[PDB]
């Protein structure tokens, strides 16, 4: 009678805070307030006298999403050159919470990234903005979402390629836009689009890989560009690009799964986004998900001590760290507790816990699924993060036409 | 820049006489609108005007201003700050006020993207980094961990070869903050490019700088990272002095991390036909287990895994 299921809540878990050695610094100072912090937020329940349980508020959480997906205040002004992203975190959540998209809507949405649209291919960030990778990714997984002959002819595939190929530089790297530079995440993006709208030439990725694989460091993590400090975001983009170009073997996976488990808070239950830095809301889908993509990259080498139940991290805690401390009692989703809420954290921290929820390796699927039944997501794809149904009939789709020149 | 947005004496572009020959452009977002911010009448009024000068492509001092406002309203437009650079070269501007200019703007909003990259156009168009280490030192003052600032430091080192005294600097920073994983993927970045990690004498002084970093601070994960960093690529088992010495740090500075270590060590000899194999997997396994179950338990799944592949390969089998 005197078992705790939260793992958060069990008195054993007090022994996961941080040991400083009593030497302080910045970094210690700062991890001990985070704790604190979350401490007092599991604690609550003992305090008040009242029994836990974990419910995803998903009426906040949709009347949030569905009101953003319309009409924002002068507070969104910082994401005016990013209006295809909030169409991609809105309709990606909504999608993960299992609400249709009013065929209207849909429509709406779809005149709206047509605007964005440039002539000479690629999306930007608003309509009549240059374009640029990041919203180009955006725009054709939100159009991907939707998913209706309207959405996926918006898609001018031929400029897209012509708009990839201005991009692509002799390295193996892509710009980010003209005039910009190059990181992991735009070789992602282009990897991303290229393959779901049928568009990659036998040259397109010529050396991509290679590029990539310079990016893996001393840590065994992906930083964005050779040399620098291996990051969640960029490690994440960079597997899963691999995955896309099935080179995963130009990474050392060995380096690259420990690093990554490395980055699950052991007090906190979510992750990091880098060593001895604090914990955050959206890595539960960047480093979470690079456990779907190892497991799929190790079982198809025939590594035969792989899990046929679970992925590779503390699929619970993780969920019980989104649950109790990344929520908005008004609806939406956070970096952490005392963080405002954004549409960003809302789509990558409901992303990251349909990944704690499902997995999936052949024929063998088995949920996990903390607090209440209700709490169950849809599933979604850990190299798009789109719906699988919609990924498969993306592909699908498009494969009907030819790469351009062909 | 002459008159600022935060002035109280600011007036709308609308209401300005010297803009009175051209009529603003308003955003088309189409006859029903979807993500629709509603901006403020500051905001809506500077961006009808930079979509008038963006539009018949005025290349002329009044829009080379109005694109300092249009960017402190939205430092991360990337389209209008490609036009101030097509400004900057139309006017011949003078390329070192933009130095400065970029250099405030930096201060004020450290972590966003396009400014950083601004500055990089500006030192690539004047050859010259002479400010670059002091600027962005100040900038790692204030976050000690920024990204933007850690990369564009590297690139300018690297495109201009100032490796000189960074290793310095990595120092002081290890001494302010031993757990800044920046700064340990600084050291390394250094390292890598200057002496590198085979000359042995390098080698040693590293690998003893750690040890003595690990001992004042055994829960300090980046050193164990370095440590583990700089001796894997050649094979942990090479070094068969580092097991015994680890050992002895259990006693008295045992974290989840030396333990860790411990079975990278006995994977390492394993996988080198090392004496007595039917042994040394098991004490590893000794090691999982404890991880697994009590000492690092959020890694449960992965400390199970390495157990099952150490056993699938290493057994009497
Ligand atoms: C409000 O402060 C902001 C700070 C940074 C940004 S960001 O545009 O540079 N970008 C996305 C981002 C959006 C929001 C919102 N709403 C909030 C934060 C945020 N960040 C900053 C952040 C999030 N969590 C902790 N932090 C400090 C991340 C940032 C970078 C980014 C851009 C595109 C991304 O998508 S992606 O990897 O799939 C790509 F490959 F397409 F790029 C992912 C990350 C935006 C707002
Ligand atoms: C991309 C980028 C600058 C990530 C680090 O941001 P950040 O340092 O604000 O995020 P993080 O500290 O969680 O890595
Ligand atoms: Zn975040």
């Amino acid at each position: 009678v005197w078992s705790e299921p939260l793992y958060s809540l069990r008195p054993e878990h007090a022994r996961e805070r941080l040991q400083d050695d009593s030497v302080e610094t910045v970094t210690s100072i700062e991890q001990a307030k985070v704790e604190e912090k979350i401490q007092e937020v599991f604690s609550s329940y003992k305090f008040n006298h009242l029994v836990p349980r974990l419910v995803l508020q998903r009426e906040k959480h949709f009347h949030y999403l569905k009101r953003g997906l319309r009409q924002l205040t002068d507070a969104y002004e910082c994401l005016d050159a990013s209006r295809p992203w909030l169409c991609y975190w809105i309709l990606h959540s909504l999608e993960l919470l299992d609400e249709p998209i009013p065929q209207i809507v849909a429509t709406d949405v779809c005149q709206f990234l047509e605007l964005c649209q440039s002539p000479d291919g690629g999306f930007g960030g608003g309509p009549g903005q240059y374009p640029h990778l990041a919203p180009t990714y955006a725009a054709v997984n939100a159009l991907c979402i939707i998913g209706t002959e309207e959405a996926y002819n918006v898609i001018n595939r031929e400029k897209l390629l012509q708009y990839l190929y201005s991009l692509k530089q002799p390295d193996g790297s892509f710009l980010m836009h003209v005039g910009g530079e190059v990181d992991v995440r735009s070789a992602y993006c282009a990897a991303s689009v290229a393959s779901l709208t049928n568009i990659i030439t036998p040259d397109l990725f010529e050396g991509t890989a290679e590029w990539i694989a310079r990016c893996q460091n001393w840590e065994g993590g992906i930083g964005g560009v050779p040399g620098m400090e291996a990051h969640g975001g960029y490690t994440f983009c960079g597997l899963a690009a691999l995955v896309i170009l099935k080179k995963e073997r130009s990474l050392n996976l060995k380096s690259l799964l420990q690093w990554v488990t490395s980055r699950q808070m052991r007090f906190e239950g979510g992750f990091q986004g880098r060593c001895n830095k604090l914990v955050d809301g959206c890595y539960s889908f960047w480093q979470a998900g690079l456990l779907p993509l190892l497991h799929r990259a190790l079982h198809a080498q025939g590594d035969p001590a792989l899990s046929m139940s679970h992925w590779m991290f503390h699929q619970q805690a993780l969920q019980e760290y989104i649950l109790m401390c990344c929520q908005c009692p008004a609806g939406g989703l956070l970096d952490k507790p005392g963080k405002s809420r954004d549409f960003y954290h809302t789509c990558y921290c409901l992303s990251g816990l349909s990944i704690a929820q499902h997995f999936g390796s052949g024929a063998m699927l088995h949920d996990v699924v903390m607090g209440v039944p209700e709490n169950v997501l849809q599933p979604t794809h850990p190299v798009y993060n789109i719906g699988p149904d919609k990924v498969i009939q993306a592909t699908t789709h498009f494969l009907q036409k030819p790469v351009p020149g062909f | 820049g002459f008159l600022s947005l935060d002035s109280p004496t600011y007036v709308l572009y609308r209401d300005r006489a010297e803009w009175a020959d051209i009529d603003p452009v308003p955003q088309n977002d189409g006859p029903s609108p979807v993500v629709q911010i509603i901006y403020s009448e500051k905001f809506r009024d500077v961006y009808d005007y930079f979509r008038a000068v963006l539009q018949r492509d005025e290349r002329s001092e009044r829009a080379f201003k109005l694109t300092r406002d249009a960017i402190e309203l939205n430092a991360a437009n990337y389209t209008v700050w490609h036009f101030r650079r097509v400004l900057l070269r139309s006017l011949q501007k003078d390329l070192q006020e933009e130095m400065n200019y970029i250099i405030a703007i930096i201060e004020e909003q450290p972590k966003n993207y396009q400014v950083w990259h601004h500055r990089r156009v500006l030192v690539e168009w004047l050859k010259d980094p002479s400010q670059e280490l002091e600027f962005i030192a100040d900038i790692l003052n204030q976050d000690a961990k920024n990204y933007h600032a850690w990369q564009h430091r590297q690139w300018v080192i690297q495109e201009f070869r100032l490796w000189d005294n960074e290793l310095q600097y990595v120092d002081q920073l290890l001494k302010e903050d031993v757990r800044n994983n920046s700064v340990w993927n600084q050291r390394h970045f250094v390292i890598s490019n200057t002496t590198g990690y085979s000359d042995r004498a390098v080698l040693e002084r590293e690998v003893q700088y750690t040890l003595e970093m690990i001992k004042l601070v055994p829960h300090n994960e980046s050193a164990w990272n370095y440590l583990k960093g700089i001796l894997q690529d050649r094979g942990l088992s090479r070094y068969p002095n580092l097991l015994n010495q680890l050992l002895d740090l259990q006693p008295s500075h045992s974290s989840p991390y030396l333990i860790a270590f411990l079975v990278d060590i006995y994977e390492d000899m394993l996988e080198n036909q090392c004496d007595n194999k039917e042994d040394i997997l098991n004490k590893a396994l000794e090691l999982c287990e404890i991880l697994a179950k009590e000492k690092d338990t959020i890694r449960k799944e992965y400390w199970r895994y390495i157990g099952r592949s150490l056993q699938s390969k290493h057994s009497r089998e």
